[PDB]
């Protein structure tokens, strides 16, 4: 991003940490739910409790 | 599944015949008498016999032309085997020690702390690290890798021959000798893209300074230590400093395409390497002229692949979908023809 | 006794540039002072109807 | 009979004004990567070894192995290039900055042009230029060779004003002739890879030896045939002032060291001298007997 | 550059020319190394210094 | 015993001289082929120019460049390997006559050299590997006709006039036939009879058998060159390699909202989240065999 | 390229008339100069002329004597061409009798300048010198123009006599007891460290040894005293960085049967010197060593 | 005296089988030293064999081989060999006796042979209890590491228990240069290594008392600020901090 400092427009790179930070443009809402059904399949929880 | 997707690019080298045609008296060749210089190793005297030739051309247009006639066989493996970046960038290591020990053991690459002058040289430069493997039953092998958005459209982007970069960069469209306007069309995301008019089909490669640009633009790659022996199929798309400099009036372009557009690739070793420049046959690469790449047959699942192998002659070209899974039909029927025709 | 029958040699075949049909494209001209000449240029003046 | 030469040809066309620029270098060294007979201009000269990240030591290390060659006679469409033989005198043009007196031992070095422009540009040709190695007296090479190594050791310390000034002093050599400042290897706040590897080659030899040599000197000093290793045990201490009334009576020695790693440290001490060897010993390539007036041509007996 | 106008005065041979897609384009897309096109009647042909 | 070596040395010298002369001839052949391979644009380029010659009366407009680029890209994928995909005789004949019709005429053409017996006149030569011409002799046996071409028998020469020595020295430039220009300028005549490069060479002509093809009133020479590359250590310049970069997605995510399903009558995937999200991708080897990239 | 052309024997220049004669035969003009035969046409020796001021000619009129350049500071007298003998006054090896003997012979401001420029510099002696070869054909005037050999044999013009290298007897040394059939001559400066100044001791060490490593190994034998004194000065003085303790440079070779004593005779002053007779010069370079 | 000869004729005394004179015809243009350098040499003085001793030391050979006059064999025949003494700076072909392959532009070195181990060449030219040993010509890097291995064997030998020395020498002798393996023939600690121990420890200790305060500190300064693969292993050899 481009934060605004004391009359400057200094750029600010910053780590994304979790996979959820990716914009809902690049990791849509249904995508994460489909991915979570993958993980509950991997744990043998396909019908969840 | 982690959040991102991959869009591997992979060049494949075909042995082939050409047929040339040339007009009568198409170029005169002035020659002078051969002259014989002499040398002596005192065990034996070599003599050398030079001759001079100059070829004035005698045609205003092109008096000659060429066509690729016959593909005999494929040199390249056409396997997948994605390229090991741990050997392309040997110097880089994680700051923490234990984490890099663990990562090397997980990815399968490790270095032994012998400080062999070969290891010192390799980490310093070149050294052709790979040393080919036990029994090569297919041939030369490589693939490349572009971290990408899963939302990427394919029906508009992967079914047809197109640019892996995510933003079309055919300098043939751009006004000749126009660097201020050639740098927008390949880089700027406010100005609307070529083939598809969406700004950028993949942001993480099409931006200037994106991860894939800084990863494969050799101008960026040099600032980091990297092995130059290894040939990277993707770099021709991302060497933007050169392709910006390539846009020139049509005929300078098609003269450039005959002279530099070639990309030497070492032919005896297992993996592709940059040949000793121009010692061998230079390999022509038509995809370099258009800066595009051809889709090959791909399926998400085996079920869609079985239907292809079970299907008719035209089966490989048709693309299909199934709620999530897809098949990207090939543009060129080489999997039908070079293989089955034999 | 172990017999050595005839010894044999490869008989070479010579080829000539002008004998070749590819010389149909070239218009070869000897020029004994060729090393001196820097470059040769031909100039064309065509008016357009 | 004809003298043996090496013909060279220019893929790109030459101008009448361009070929006149070669007649100027008709008597100048032109290094070649490899002895061959016909050579394109691309393989000619030192320009093929230019790099962006790689620095002065890359050029020096490849320049040691290239085949030295004088230009002999421009032909218009061709160029001869005689390969000098050891022990026969050849004239050379004075590309080096410094004037040569008779008897000087010359040696070849990469070009070291500094920032402000002077006469440099001659033969631009198709995005290509004929860079030529400096020919310089032996002592000036011994001095330049160290100026760069010290600016490399200071490359890590540009925050300090004292180092900031001392670097400037090393930067401008003062020689018995017009002076020529030396370009700073440091750039963009960060040292180039070649000087970094060479400084590691020096500092490994400076540090790995100090902890290692005591395990051997303590054992050799017992014999006494040489009679100086006992004096050398005190030399190991690396103290500058006379010893305090405290710890030092014997040099520090490694403890308990696991049986095999001592071989690996030993061999890594010797691996670093090999990286350093390209800079350790400069070698003469010419020995000038007489010099032309204006110190422009010289006639040097070839060495190597 | 290249001296023209020697060319408009030195008797030239005259030869049936052939360029695909006319002459103006292949002079305009830089097929040929050097070229110059003038529209009226440049009197340089008449100046002889 | 000594005379044997005295004669063997002489024979080794003669062998080392004859083989070097022959290597010189083969190198001249090789270099003249290397020259054409650098001045020979690919087929689709010449064809696009030969199809769009009319419209571009000026330096081409912003739009015409796009039409030309589109035609380049189309011709490339439909002409990449010809004897590999098609072998229709009427189509291969049309393509080969199209190759000759696409090549522009040379500046100077001497009627006397390279004239087939019985009034025929040659226009050019086409060269390829042996296995290609062996296919062509089969496909076009009707048109190919061996004939006795009247090739030139000796190199020409380009001798300097006495006047040229002065202009070479004072001005570093040489115009051919300076003495003819002095006469035509003094007499005021505009045209020159011949422009000196047709003036030099090929006065003596010798027959040689060749194969020729009719390409619609064109008579192209057909010539294989593998003869000169037998047992040599140099790779044939006509044998080449062609790289093609390919690219494939792996692990995408097709939209759930605007989702759809063509073929489904064919396959039936087991209901599983593993069948739902693609994580792998499948391809095939050089020989057809399933391949995987996880 | 004809079969006979390679078969021809190589043609020696004497078989062909001189190039000047090849022109005069064509154009027939006859100068006063006798170009029928060229002198100095057979000389593998390479040579160079050095102007040396008349204050340094003494003991060099005899052909055969090292020429060594000496750089000193001042831009006006950029260099100065010392003999080996003139350098002996500074050496500690030389006998005090020989030193006081020959020191009288150099009573000239041009030579005394050499002692002053030797004293002047803190930096070591071996740095300032560069051997040039050997004297021959003294021009012997108000200012001698000495001809000096860079490589090859010393000998007369017309090869009527072979000049011999002369080395003052106090500098000459031999390590070995059984001389080889051939042996190389090396010049060896060796600093022995001392408080006010590190005084040099010059030597010339003929030996059949050629390998550098074995040569320096045998050299440290006699020079253990100077080497240990260098090590002792290294620890005695902090922030003092004294460098190499001897320096060896290959000076040429002689057949080791030629070696025998003699004396130079000048101003009625006999000077005992060893005399390598057919001493071919092949210069090397100073090689630092501890 | 008579100056050193350029052409030197070697004469064998023992009866030469028609098979063995053929080995020398294939041995032409090899690098064969002589100590003597007369015009008509005996065969006894050919090659390295005369310096084999009961000591069975490799460094004795490395040391005595340095003094010998290298000659290039030439114009071999029955009853005669014609060794040539090369002149400095002049070109010569050199036959590749050893298995090591020679890269273009590499420099060469002369060291006594290092047998492969399990196998040896049959065509030794042994005759009359006189074998024809000749020095190997190797590329410079291999000749460097063979000596580095020998010197490390000499330095480690002292101050270590004799059983530990066996384990070290068992591996320091094998060399994998250019994918071939090689083994030093009976490397033995001796006086010939002892004087080199003294000179190496002396020069390497006087090095420790010449590096400036910053010259030694440069690595510490570098690692605390920047890191790379080269620096990882150098952090290891630095023992602790």
């Amino acid at each position: 991003t481009h934060c605004q400092e004391n009359s400057e427009t200094v750029a600010l790179c910053t780590p994304r940490i979790v996979i959820g930070n990716l914009p809902d443009g690049l990791a849509p809402g249904p995508f994460h739910e489909l991915r979570t059904w993958e993980i509950m399949e991997h744990m043998r929880l396909r019908p969840p409790p | 599944h982690p959040g991102f997707a991959l869009t591997a690019v992979r060049t494949d080298t075909f042995e082939v015949d050409m047929l040339l045609y040339s007009g009568k008296s198409c170029t005169s060749v002035i020659i002078n008498n051969p002259i014989v210089t002499k040398e002596e190793r005192d065990i034996s005297t070599t003599y050398h016999v030079t001759q001079n030739i100059n070829t004035v051309d005698m045609g205003l247009g092109y008096t000659s032309n060429t066509c690729v006639a016959y593909v005999n066989r494929v040199r390249t493996d056409m396997g997948v085997r994605v390229q090991d970046l741990f050997r392309v960038f040997p110097m880089n290591v994680y700051r923490h020690d234990e984490v890099d020990r663990w990562i090397r053991h997980a990815a399968g690459v490790e270095r032994p702390q012998l400080l062999d002058t070969e290891t010192i040289s390799m980490l310093t430069f070149g050294s052709m690290s790979e040393r080919n493997a036990a029994a090569t039953v297919h041939g030369q092998k490589a693939a490349c890798e572009l971290i990408l958005t899963p939302v990427t459209m394919d029906v508009n982007y992967f079914k047809i021959p197109n640019n892996p970069r995510g933003r079309a960069s055919c300098m043939l469209a751009v006004d000749p000798y126009d660097t201020e306007a050639a740098t927008k069309a390949i880089y700027d995301h406010r100005e609307a893209d070529a083939q598809t008019f969406a700004a950028t089909h993949n942001p993480w490669a099409s931006q200037a300074g994106c991860l894939s640009d800084v990863l494969y633009n050799t101008r960026h790659r040099e600032r980091l230590g990297y092995n130059s022996k290894f040939y990277s199929p993707c770099a021709q798309y991302f060497n933007t400093e050169e392709i910006i400099a390539a846009n020139k009036t049509l005929f300078k372009t098609i003269d450039e395409y005959l002279l530099r557009a070639k990309d030497c690739i070492r032919g005896d070793t297992d993996t592709q390497y940059v040949c000793v420049e121009g010692t061998e046959q230079l390999i022509e690469n038509p995809c370099r002229l258009t800066q595009e790449a051809l889709p090959i047959l791909s399926t998400t699942t085996l079920a869609l692949m079985e239907t292809k192998l079970k299907g008719g002659a035209g089966a490989f070209a048709t693309s299909e979908t199934h709620f999530g899974n897809y098949v990207v039909g090939e543009i060129i029927p080489l999997q039908q023809s070079m293989l089955f025709n034999s | 006794f172990e017999a050595i029958f005839g010894t044999f040699c490869n008989r070479l075949e010579w080829v000539y540039f002008l004998t070749s049909g590819l010389a149909a494209a070239a218009h070869a001209i000897k020029f004994h002072d060729l090393n001196k000449l820097t470059t040769g240029k031909m100039l064309f003046h065509v008016q357009v109807p | 009979a004809m003298e043996a030469n090496i013909f060279c040809t220019f893929d790109h066309k030459l101008s009448i004004a361009d070929v006149g620029k070669l007649t100027k270098l008709v008597a100048a060294v032109v290094p070649i990567p490899q002895r061959l007979h016909l050579i394109k201009h691309y393989q000619l000269g030192l320009h093929q070894f230019v790099d962006h990240t790689r620095g002065y030591v890359r050029l020096r290390g490849l320049l040691r192995n290239m085949t030295l060659t004088l230009m002999r006679r421009v032909e218009g469409n061709q160029i001869l290039l005689h390969v000098p033989t050891h022990g026969l005198l050849y004239t050379v043009l004075n590309t080096g900055p410094v004037t040569w007196e008779k008897g000087d031992a010359l040696c070849v070095l990469p070009p070291l042009f500094h920032g402000p422009l002077a006469r440099e540009n001659l033969l631009t040709l198709g995005q290509w230029e004929l860079v030529l190695p400096w020919i310089v007296p032996m002592p000036l090479a011994l001095e330049i060779n160290q100026r760069l190594l010290i600016m490399g050791l200071f490359s890590l310390d540009r925050s300090y004003e004292e180092v900031k000034a001392a670097v400037q002093q090393l930067q401008t050599i003062t020689f018995r002739d017009a002076t020529f400042t030396i370009p700073d290897p440091v750039i963009d706040q960060h040292l180039l890879i070649d000087m970094k590897t060479a400084c590691l080659s020096m500092s490994m030899v400076a540090n790995l030896a100090s902890e290692l040599t005591m395990t051997y000197v303590r054992k050799l000093a017992l014999e006494d045939s040489s009679m100086l290793l006992v004096k050398c045990q005190e030399l190991l201490m690396r103290l500058d002032r006379e010893r305090s009334v405290g710890e030092p009576r014997t040099p520090a020695r490694p403890q308990h060291v696991s049986p095999d790693d001592e071989i690996a440290r030993l061999s890594a001490l010797f691996v670093m001298l090999r990286q350093l060897d390209d800079l350790i010993r400069e070698q003469v390539v010419f020995t000038v007997c007489d010099v032309s007036p204006d110190n422009k041509s010289a006639t040097c007996i070839f060495k190597g | 550059m290249e001296n023209w106008s020697a060319l408009e005065l030195l008797p030239k041979v005259g030869i049936p020319t052939d360029f695909l897609t006319h002459v103006k384009t292949s002079a305009g897309e830089e097929m040929f190394e050097a070229l110059r096109i003038y529209y009226g009647d440049d009197p340089e042909r008449y100046n002889i210094h | 015993l000594d005379k044997i070596l005295n004669v063997e040395a002489m024979h080794t010298v003669l062998r080392a001289l004859k083989n070097t002369a022959d290597a010189m001839e083969r190198g001249l052949i090789h270099s003249f082929l290397q020259t054409l391979l650098r001045k020979a644009p690919p087929y689709f380029v010449v064809q696009t120019l030969v199809e769009n010659a009319t419209l571009a009366r000026q330096a081409l407009n912003r739009i015409q460049r796009s039409n030309i680029l589109q035609s380049f890209k189309a011709k490339m994928l439909a002409t990449l390997f010809l004897l590999n995909r098609t072998r229709d005789r009427d189509y291969v004949l049309k393509f080969l006559t199209r190759l000759a019709e696409a090549a522009t005429d040379s500046i100077l053409d001497n009627p006397t050299t390279y004239t087939t017996s019985s009034g025929a006149k040659i226009s050019g030569v086409m060269v390829s590997t042996a296995n290609v011409m062996q296919i062509i002799m089969s496909l076009l046996s009707s048109h190919i006709t061996k004939e006795t071409v009247s090739a030139p028998a000796t190199y020409g020469n380009f001798v300097l006039s006495p006047e040229n020595a002065v202009t070479a020295i004072s001005y570093h430039s040489i115009l051919a036939d300076f003495n003819s220009y002095k006469a035509h300028l003094t007499s005021g005549q505009p045209h020159l009879p011949n422009d000196s490069l047709s003036q030099a060479g090929a006065h003596s002509l010798t027959p040689l058998s060749m194969d020729v093809i009719r390409l619609g009133e064109k008579t192209v020479i057909m010539e294989n060159l593998r003869r000169v590359y037998k047992n040599t250590d140099t790779k044939d310049p006509l044998e080449r390699n062609v790289d093609l970069t390919f690219f494939f997605p792996v692990g995408l995510y097709l939209p759930e909202d605007r989702g759809y399903t063509t073929v489904e009558s064919k396959v039936k995937l087991n209901d599983t989240v593993r069948n739902a999200l693609p994580t792998t991708a499948y391809l095939l080897n050089r020989d057809r065999a399933v391949q995987k990239i996880d | 390229m004809d079969a006979r052309a390679v078969a021809k024997r190589p043609r020696d220049p004497a078989d062909e008339d001189n190039e000047l004669v090849t022109a005069l035969k064509a154009k027939r003009e006859v100068n006063t100069i006798s170009v029928r035969y060229l002198y100095h046409a057979d000389h593998q020796a390479l040579t160079a002329r050095f102007f040396v001021p008349e204050g340094l000619v003494e003991f060099e009129a005899q052909p055969g004597a090292l020429l060594i350049r000496m750089e000193t500071g001042c831009d006006s007298p950029r260099h100065l061409y010392i003999s080996l003998y003139l350098l002996g006054i500074r050496a500690s090896n030389v006998s005090a009798s020989t030193r006081c003997l020959l020191e009288s012979v150099y009573t000239a401001s041009a030579a005394r300048a050499a002692l002053q420029w030797l004293d002047l510099g803190p930096h070591l002696l071996h740095r300032r010198l560069e051997t040039l070869g050997c004297v021959k054909t003294v021009s012997l005037g108000i200012t001698s123009l000495l001809t000096c050999v860079m490589r090859g044999y010393l000998y007369n013009t017309l090869k009527t006599e072979v000049f011999a290298l002369m080395i003052p007897k106090d500098m000459y040394l031999t390590w070995e007891e059984t001389r080889g059939r051939l042996q190389y001559v090396y010049l060896i400066i060796v600093y022995d460290y001392d408080g006010p100044e590190t005084r040099p001791g010059i030597y010339v060490l003929t030996s059949s040894i050629a390998h550098w490593q074995t040569l320096v190994d045998v050299a440290r034998g006699k020079f253990a005293r100077e080497r240990c004194s260098f090590v002792n000065r290294r620890i005695t003085r902090p922030r003092q960085i004294p460098l190499c303790t001897g320096v060896i440079q290959k000076l040429g070779w002689c057949l080791a049967d030629d070696i025998h004593t003699s004396f130079l005779v000048h101003k009625e002053l006999k000077l005992s010197v060893v005399r390598l007779d057919n001493f071919s010069v092949e210069l090397g370079d100073f090689r630092e060593f501890v």
